């Protein structure tokens, strides 16, 4: 599954990541990635923001999650 | 019960042919059809199993008609050929066995 | 309350034979009318309890182990038989009390290629003690020779994939199995 | 709630090892669990996972036919048998879990034993 | 790898008669072991085997009368063959029955078991 | 400390209406045990008092099982695992309900256990545990029953009212 290969923002401002319902993730430098929806919001999508992120839509067609490496925020 | 069926029997002694066995099965046995090669005085060798994995000799077949092929015929393979099937209820049935 | 069978028979997945589910309950009234009445059931048949009298005995607990075995294996799910499944997998004790079912589950399980999913315990150096599962999983050293753990000739691994095939007979095909156990 | 892994470690090609996901924070068959691994430089990907009281929907796309999850609810536990590994099985192995018993978003992480083959 | 079996000979009809698969390589304690006799002029047909647990499993037309068992101090194969016939006169392979795709890998050598 | 005390009766087990029954109960004035927490045995039972929770067992290890009772501020959880807690594991019975001077009786008879809360302690509720239970802890006066006769005046609408030992 695809995603932006890595973004960036300057503080306060909106962050905006499309993963190209989509469960986003998101894992600090060296942790265990950790979920962030299933500030932050999901239009579908984008997770809005006003670390590496990642998507989850699990297939039903293939039955198994299909994690897109994401972004990196 | 299966019951099996090796034709033909007795083939032609044919150097340099492609020799063909064929064993039909009276039920849908999927891939569990074993060809041994039981040489005069000796004891069989297994030469395929799983009906098509070898152990020249190249078997095919699934559920009712299984192939042994020997495609290059030696004069030191004019030997009787036998199948084989076990049933979950542990049985296992050898077929008739065809000589070459 | 009632007991979940619901979630049980009617589940999407079942565990392989050798690392069959396990799950306990109690605390609940169990209604076995339902699955006494179901036609899709094509096996029923137990022990010490009558079908008929299923909804007279409470019982301390009851016990729901799943898996999933080959159509014609089935008939060693049984006290006192012996096989394949009943000698590694999934022994059942002679006294046993509780009962059995199954049912065909081709469309579920059943993929074009092979379903990878179910195992089955091939070679284990001493039968199983009764409603005991082993997970041991070490390369099967079935000859003299060490081999230190790779697996090769004369070392097999344990584990073999029922390989399902929706082109199967009715004999290979998948059944579903659900053992229950009682106090 | 916790996740603890364990078994990693320096493992040489062609050799077996067995991963180990202990649970303990919540009722183990009620939610299922999966393997998800990392490999370094790389971003996310899926290995196997069980069910609730039920079997593996797994083996993704790669390690069909090598791996081999084993969950046992009595133990509060999931085993990850891996076998015949590869240079690309060198990752970090983080044990999860879901919302739902049968598969579904996943929402607590362990942190992952290093299984290195080189 | 050199399974060899011995014990053929001559019994009048009903006796008893022993049968020993003497393993070289393998363990009969741990793998599945068969035999499968082939009467003279027929083809082969299978007669018992035991598993690794130790179940054992028997032919109709033999069950009731042959007995198979493996001694594991000495790695060896048994088959106690008791109230012989006219048609139990044969040849005895111990095979290795393999739980895979089912199939006999490895063969014993031929032991005339003759009735007479 | 040590104290005296003139209650400790509940109705007796059974739930009818209306008498002398011979049932566990507590001596009118009996020597009770004013604290301010340890292990305390469980005997045949125990009158608890105070003006939340309790841990019951007979290892309270994970060897054996033991029974939990906890008190939020809107839920009473009541459950019987192998706990040490460090762990709990291999647990059969999960009771969910509404919270519990507040004083209580304590019995397990016949693999239940039966709660009496508040004289005339009016039945809380019976748990089908099923577990041996000795030794006790609290999560106040701890008195322990006996197996003596008594005399129950019932008061037109069952409300036990005076007893007599």
């Amino acid at each position: 599954l695809p995603q932006p290969p890595s973004v960036s923002v300057a503080p306060g401002k909106t962050a905006r990541i499309t993963c190209g319902s989509v469960h986003w993730y998101q894992q600090k430098p060296r942790q265990a990635p950790v979920v962030v929806m299933y500030r932050f919001s999901g239009s579908n999508a984008t997770l809005i923001i006003s670390a590496e992120y990642y998507c989850q839509v699990w297939d039903r067609s293939s039955d198994q999650p299909v994690f897109g490496g994401g972004t990196k925020l | 019960d299966i019951q099996m069926t090796q034709s033909p029997s007795s083939l032609s002694a044919s150097v340099g042919d492609r020799v063909t066995i064929t064993c039909r099965t009276s039920q849908s046995i999927s891939t569990y059809l074993h060809w041994y090669q039981q040489k005069p005085g000796k004891a069989p060798k297994l030469l395929i199993y799983a009906a098509s994995s070898l152990h020249r000799f190249s078997g095919s077949g699934s559920g009712t008609h299984f192939v042994l092929t020997i495609n290059g015929l030696q004069p030191e393979d004019f030997a009787t050929y036998y199948c084989q099937h076990t049933d979950t209820t542990p049985l296992t049935f050898f077929g008739g066995g065809t000589k070459v | 309350n009632l007991c979940p069978f619901g979630e049980v028979f009617n589940a999407t997945r079942f565990a392989s034979v050798y690392a069959w589910n396990r799950k306990r309950i109690s605390n609940c009234v169990a209604d076995y009318s339902v699955l006494y009445n179901s036609a899709s059931f094509s096996t029923f048949k137990c022990y010490g309890v009558s079908p008929t009298k299923l909804n007279d005995l409470c019982f301390t607990n009851v016990y729901a182990d799943s898996f999933v075995i080959r159509g014609d294996e089935v008939r060693q799910i049984a006290p006192g038989q012996t096989g394949n499944i009943a000698d590694y997998n999934y022994k059942l004790p002679d006294d046993f009390t509780g009962c059995v079912i199954a049912w065909n589950s081709n469309n579920l399980d059943s993929k074009v290629g092979g379903n990878y999913n179910y195992l089955y315990r091939l070679f284990r150096k001493s039968n199983l003690k009764p409603f005991e599962r082993d997970i041991s999983t070490e390369i099967y050293q079935a000859g003299s020779t060490p081999c230190n753990g790779v697996k090769g000739f004369n070392c097999y691994f344990p584990l073999q994939s029922y390989g399902f095939q929706p082109t199967y007979g009715v004999g290979y095909q998948p059944y579903r199995v659900v053992v229950l156990s009682f106090e | 709630v916790q996740l603890v892994e364990s078994g990693g470690g320096l493992v040489q090609p062609g050799r077996s090892l067995r991963l180990s996901c202990a649970a303990s924070g919540f009722t183990f068959d009620d939610y299922a669990m999966h393997w998800v691994r990392q490999a370094p430089g790389k971003g996310l990907e899926w290995v196997s996972g069980a069910s609730w009281n039920s079997g593996t929907i797994g083996y993704a796309d790669s390690v069909k036919g090598r791996f081999i999850i084993i969950r046992d609810n009595a133990k509060n536990s999931l085993y990850l048998q891996m076998n015949s590994l590869r240079s690309e099985d060198t990752a970090s192995y983080y044990c999860a879990k879901d919302f739902s018993r049968d598969g579904d978003a996943f929402d607590i992480w362990g942190q992952g034993t290093m299984v290195t083959v080189s």
